[PDB]
């Protein structure tokens, strides 16, 4: 290998080449932000539910930021499942979907945005993203919508125009593309069970997991958004994710500092 | 049901980024026959990168970038591309489109003009899937889930070559290269060798909903592209999957 | 004298967010209504917020906040209902367009094609009035701004009820609800119940140059639409109290 | 009361409904920035009379915001008018003579901004507003444009095509929308008088008054819009505001201590 | 070989500034003539800056700012004076469009409508070269860069005097000052009173690619813009010194 | 001369009046960021290097941003060359090529910040560029993309229809503009010589040089673009720029310090 061998490769060949694709793998691996965390507020499990459950979480971020740096996405809930709603009645395609759900998560940023402005923390990916190293640099946080930004693009699912790309995974992306040392799912359960715990009584509660092992248990698409899992398992930079409640106070506080509680999911 | 379809009158092109690197001597044949089909098509023309990508793609690796960040920085030369093609269109009445035009505002720009000229990288950008250090959702795969999201009467796939064959014919196994007129996405999925189109492109094919054949054609021999937009064979058809309703 | 009319020509027409609330079973004969209007005016389609803002009105009135904040919010959710019936209407050469587009670019927009789609609701936002926790230039309020401000030929409401009544017909009261065919802004004013138009319409209609009457009209009714813009009495007309030249 | 019975009437009636708009008034009450001042630096009163005026301001604020956190929104001016003047001519609407004024306030700001970008202070507004969270906590200034946005959907005033909502009601709303502490207008005048200054020679100052008290003296429309003070009346946070002399040394510095010079406009 | 042109049909007319500042007495007749020439040509029309800039010069200058400070400030002004113009017109289907939207999709807005309104300030912005105080490439530089890389067949610049003189016919020279019907950009360059057009024009003149000559005429004198249209001599003819291919 | 004279010259004449002229070059003279510097990095001698030339680089950047405040620019370099190439061939004039070059520096800046995000420094330009000021002051750098903004408004130059105004101007101009106190160019030569040292084996080295002098040798289109070489005669800020070897270790760093690596090139 050499830089000089990939470049000839990358001259001669389709990127197609499996010749080449393995040259490329042998690269260098720069992390881009190495010491901060991703974290996801869910829409419907903690946003949807109103200051009960947001403000609490608001006073753990401006206290937990002073020792963290912290990326902070949100999830979009029940105003994104009505408008899924009628644009699959209507027939739309699950790239319009995409669209609309994105513009409900953006709502959910604006929201918690202005309960954070006055401690600095600012909401950014409107005007830019490179809002993000001098935000992380200066006040340890920023918030940001977690929905992907492929649109009329979004790859469908194999059955149904629901976009399967949603903010679990946008969130997760970001992460991995960044190079971020965590991902933090913040949800209103205590973790992953062997069954839905709203729906099933005598679930069991699971501490750890891997993928494989929750395909093989039927929970591919449980407490995360299934393709999550996948991805996961492709990851170059975050190999595992945590998921916490966040209606229990200082939960989120307890994962940042290294405590085990939820559930830690593994690719492999 | 499937969903609907939103432009189904509209037809997709999408010209590969190494026809471009071929310079005046390629192009003004290309945008000759262009001008020709205006009249006869409504065309959302959209480019590739070709081989100014390699070279970005050998500096970002070099410097440790990671795919997400590669992917936007291939996507600006197919830009680059685009805006090179649409100049050359420009008295006719065509210019360049940016994405979210593309995916907001087609409509009402194809009432405007006859053709508009995009960049056929989709915007997965910081968000592209890891796995590989190469961006899997190139030009191919971007303009086949939006030629396909649009349910647009088809995406044909302009390039260097005469199709697809069983080895690269410009490669060092060229003289086993057998051409193939006819395929399938899902036979092609299971080969290994390289291809003339992404292999993502094989994927989202196996998710299509309305599209259910791409052909790729020589933009090197004038009239194939038109010979194509109606539907006749003269370069490799790929079968989709896509069954009818 | 008065100022001058940018856009004589100009119908404009407000679509309910609670008429799209009621899915496809609503939305699918207003989009084949729209379809046949096309040819005979030229349209500004401006879309309203319905039941997802008062969610997130529920949630933001929880968490506190302004009613500058609340406002961005709603608009958000009108701004949705615009790019849903937009898509209903591509294959016709409609498209969504955005405000700043609306303000400055909608005659060559217009020129482009037959009608655009934009979000009724004005672009107040954070500088929206205090007074009330609830944001009063809505949807009818900034339909009727922007139709005032182009001088155009008319403004209609479609709703999902007949027109105004003296009660809430879908309320406790309904029993006692009489319907009027006709009424002025000042006198609506001067009532206290409900009604189906934002209150706010009736002070902007007070200092209006140009519109002299609106028409609120039902679009679950086939027809009403059509009829209300060739000036047929279908609904309640609204008498602005505008005078003529 | 409850988020329960409120959650109800907004989903069962019009947001006209007189039961609702009670509900909605007893939610609670965030301030956004509560601990920031806005100051309006006039066009026609300071700025349009050049270094004279502005240096000694760009000094002061540069001194006031090591203790006081600022939001410094510019007025429009001589080039504004000559602008209405053109368009009014013309017969163009309130809604058209809105967007050309806001131009001019932007230049204002621009220069400002310039003067200032040297102390690390922004002009915003342009590229976001969540420019304003990070900007206010690490450099504890901004400076923006003070036009409403409202451009073509200004609502026009009961008699001509001036846009009755300009930068001093721009600058008012902006206060009033991030729970502010305090508004102060910077302008060519000591503060309110009996009559005009400029054109009456024995006009007596007023040092405090109440909107009420200021229509009972045909004062509706004098050193400020006067749909400033019908919104005044209205607001939730700003109940009061400030007018001084920016053309005096310290004045603005001074108000910002606390002194009381100048006028201060109650809303009751 | 010279580069090819890319809009060969387009029009280009500049508007000084000062003509705007007249207001409506020079205006409505200024804009009844563009009227006119619709259906006859296709226009970009850019506007210059006029009096405003002369003020906001003479606050910037006061408060010492340097020459890539003052550049977008008068810019501002042309773009408020094409705001102006093209409101007026919007009854006609024009709309004013952004530097942008100029320099990328100018094809597809003439193809949508007959005309555009535009600044005539190039977009030099912080990046204006140094030496003078007073910005160098102001609205009639601009509006000739744009018209020849363009390659259109035409720029009229139109003035509030009835062309080029040997002093200022309104200034203290006047009694001095004789009618020029034609003279060249390097003659020109050579004197060293006043003009009415940019000193960096003529320098911009001198590397030109396509434009062989510009007519500066009286838009006070209703039918001068359109008999400069069709290559009538009714003002200065400025020859540029590209010769022919 | 006064406020006044100036003001009514202003009013009263052309702006190509020479009496108008004269009056204007009176006039105040503010430097914007007096305590900044340029440095533009070079697209072919740098960034195309990869990161044998690049990592070296942005080590020093971080370190010397501790005592400089930094606005870095990038050159474009072989994918512009190559575009040039194609569209020069097509016949599209000069403008055209310009924004396709722009592209090129963009790519470059954006890796380049990448690279120097987690040390907190943004790409700007982007999205504004009073990101400028607030970066400046929290974090000492920020990086720029080098291309001046002309793009279909570029004056050619007297033959062909290459950009004459490319990233060296660009970096040039944008010193010239903020009034900086110093502008480096980083390059993959020690300076400049009596001839290209890559083609020219016995060349002599030339520490310090006005413009006059590099014209009456033949050098007016060596190290620097020459357009650079008029400007600079006619800036009123930046009167000298150093051209410094990027790939020497710390010679950044040392031409920060004042210590004169390189080579100086004066405007008289
Ligand atoms: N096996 C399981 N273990 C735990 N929770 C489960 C399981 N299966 C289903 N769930 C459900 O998953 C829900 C949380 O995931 P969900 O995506 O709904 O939240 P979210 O992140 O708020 O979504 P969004 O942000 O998209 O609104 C829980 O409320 C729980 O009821
Ligand atoms: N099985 C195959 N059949 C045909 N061509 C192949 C095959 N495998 C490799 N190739 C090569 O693919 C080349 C096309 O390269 P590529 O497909 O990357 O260019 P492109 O499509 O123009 O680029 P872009 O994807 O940026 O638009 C052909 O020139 C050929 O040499
Ligand atoms: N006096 C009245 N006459 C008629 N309808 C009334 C009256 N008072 C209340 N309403 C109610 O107003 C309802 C319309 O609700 P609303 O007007 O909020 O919806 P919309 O106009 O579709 O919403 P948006 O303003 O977001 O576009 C009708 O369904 C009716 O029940
Ligand atoms: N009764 C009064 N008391 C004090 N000043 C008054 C009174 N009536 C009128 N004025 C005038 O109000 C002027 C200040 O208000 P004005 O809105 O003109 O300033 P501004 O904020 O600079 O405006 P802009 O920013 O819109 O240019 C003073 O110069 C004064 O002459
Ligand atoms: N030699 C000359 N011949 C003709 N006019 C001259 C000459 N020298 C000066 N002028 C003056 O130039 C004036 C035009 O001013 P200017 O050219 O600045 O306005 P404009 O072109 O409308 O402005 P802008 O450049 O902002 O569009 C004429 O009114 C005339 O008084
Ligand atoms: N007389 C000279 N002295 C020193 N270097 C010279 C001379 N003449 C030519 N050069 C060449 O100038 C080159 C550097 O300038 P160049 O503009 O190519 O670099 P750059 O700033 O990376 O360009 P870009 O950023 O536009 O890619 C050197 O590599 C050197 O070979
Ligand atoms: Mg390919
Ligand atoms: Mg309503
Ligand atoms: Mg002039
Ligand atoms: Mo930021
Ligand atoms: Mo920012
Ligand atoms: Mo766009
Ligand atoms: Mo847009
Ligand atoms: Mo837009
Ligand atoms: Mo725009
Ligand atoms: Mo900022
Ligand atoms: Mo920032
Ligand atoms: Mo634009
Ligand atoms: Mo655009
Ligand atoms: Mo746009
Ligand atoms: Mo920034």
């Amino acid at each position: 290998n050499s830089t000089a061998e990939l470049e000839e490769l990358l001259m001669q060949r389709s990127l197609t080449d499996p010749q080449l694709q393995a040259a490329a793998a042998a690269a260098a691996d720069f992390r881009i932000l190495p010491d901060a965390t991703v974290i996801k507020i869910g829409g419907q499990s903690v946003i949807d539910r109103g200051r009960a459950a947001v403000y609490p979480l608001v006073d753990e971020i401006v206290a937990a930021r002073k020792n963290h740096k912290l990326l902070i996405g949100t999830g979009a809930g029940t105003r994104a499942r009505h408008l899924y709603s009628i644009a699959a009645g209507l027939g739309l395609p699950a790239g319009v979907l995409a669209q609309l759900g994105s513009s409900v998560a953006d709502q959910n940023a604006a929201m918690l945005g202005q309960l954070l402005a006055k401690h600095g923390i600012p909401v950014v990916g409107g005007a830019g993203l490179s809002a993000v190293p001098l935000s992380l640099a200066e006040v340890n946080a920023v918030v940001f919508s977690g929905m992907p930004p492929y649109k009329l693009w979004m790859r469908p699912a194999a059955e149904g125009v629901i976009p399967p790309y949603r903010t679990d995974a946008g969130c997760f992306l970001l992460a991995e593309q960044f190079g971020c040392k965590q991902m933090i799912f913040v949800k209103d359960e205590d973790g992953l069970y062997t069954a839905n715990p709203k729906t099933s009584k005598d679930a069991t509660f699971i501490p750890r997991i891997s993928v494989d092992e929750m395909k093989a248990k039927g929970l591919h698409d449980s407490i995360l958004e299934f393709p999550v899992l996948d991805l996961l398992q492709s990851a170059q930079h975050v190999r595992e994710v945590q998921v916490v409640n966040g209606l229990v106070p200082g939960n989120l506080t307890r994962a940042l500092a290294g405590e085990h509680v939820g559930t830690i999911i593994t690719a492999s | 049901k499937r969903p609907i379809r939103l432009l189904p009158w509209l037809q997709v092109v999408k010209i590969g980024g190494r026809v471009m690197d071929r310079g005046a001597d390629a192009i003004l044949p290309l945008v000759e026959e262009l001008r020709k089909l205006l009249p006869e098509h409504r065309l959302l023309i959209l480019t590739g990168a070709g081989v100014r990508a390699r070279h970005v793609f050998s500096v970002g690796l070099d410097l440790g970038l990671p795919v997400g960040s590669l992917a936007p920085l291939a996507a600006s030369e197919a830009g680059q591309n685009g805006h090179i093609l649409a100049a050359m269109l420009a008295s006719e009445g065509v210019s360049y489109v940016e994405h979210p035009t593309v995916a907001d505002q087609l409509a009402i720009h194809l009432s405007a003009t006859r053709a508009v000229v995009g960049s056929a990288f989709p915007p997965y950008h910081h968000h592209e899937f890891p796995g590989s250090r190469i961006p899997p959702h190139r030009a191919d795969t971007g303009a086949f889930l939006l030629a396909d999201a649009f349910g647009a009467a088809g995406l044909t796939i302009v390039e260097n070559v005469d199709g697809i064959y069983t080895a690269d014919p410009n490669g060092p196994d060229r003289g086993q290269a057998r051409f193939l007129p006819e395929t399938s996405a899902t036979d092609l999925a299971k080969s290994e060798g390289p291809l003339p189109v992404d292999r993502a492109l094989l994927d989202v094919m196996a998710t299509a909903r309305h599209i259910e054949r791409v052909q790729v054609v020589n933009g090197l021999v004038p009239g194939r592209l038109t010979a194509a937009l109606r539907g006749e064979h003269v370069g490799t058809l790929i079968r989709t999957g896509v069954r009818p309703a």
